[PDB]
C-alpha cells in the first residue's frame, strides 16, 4: 500500500533531509541516555543492535543483552535482531510496521524511516 | 498534502 514516504522518495527527495534530522534527534532523545548516538540513521540502524535498545528505552528498561545479538556475526543474526525489535513493538500495542525486517538489513533507508516514524508517532511525548 | 502532514508532524 502505497504512502507519504513513497511520495518523499519519488516526488519530493529535497524534504529527506528534514525527514532525517528530525527523525535522528528523537532517536537520539533515548539512545542519548545509554551513551550512544546515530549520525547515519541508513548504516547505524542495519545492526539491529541499537534498534532493540531503542525498544526498551521507548518503555522505559534495558534490553538483557543475551536476548539478541550484541555483535551479529551474520546477515541472519542482524535480520534476527530487526525482526526481534519488531517483536518488542507489537508487545506495545503499537501496528506492525509495512517494512520486511531484511530491508533494514539490506540498508533500505525509506524501510528504515517508516519504522523509525511509527515509533515517533507513539512515542512522541516519552522525555 | 499527506506528505506536508508527516513533515508539520515531524517539525512540533
Amino acid at each position: 500500500e502505497r504512502d507519504a514516504f513513497d511520495t518523499l522518495f519519488d516526488h519530493a527527495p529535497d524534504k529527506l533531509s528534514v525527514v532525517k534530522k528530525s527523525l535522528i534527534t528523537f532517536v537520539n532523545k533515548h539512545l542519548n541516555k545509554l551513551n550512544l548516538e546515530v549520525t547515519e540513521l541508513e548504516t547505524q540502524f542495519a545492526d539491529g543492535v541499537y534498534l532493540v535498545l531503542l525498544m526498551g528505552l521507548l518503555e522505559d528498561y534495558f534490553v538483557p543483552l543475551h536476548h539478541f545479538y550484541l555483535t551479529p556475526e551474520s546477515f541472519d543474526q542482524k535480520v534476527h535482531n530487526v525482526s526481534f525489535a519488531f517483536e518488542l513493538m507489537l508487545d506495545g500495542g503499537l501496528k506492525k510496521p509495512k517494512a520486511r525486517p531484511e530491508d533494514v538489513v539490506n540498508l533500505d533507508l525509506k524501510s528504515t524511516l517508516r519504522v523509525l516514524y511509527n515509533l515517533f508517532t507513539k512515542y512522541k511525548n516519552v522525555e | 498534502d499527506d506528505l506536508d502532514a508527516l513533515l508539520a508532524d515531524l517539525e512540533s
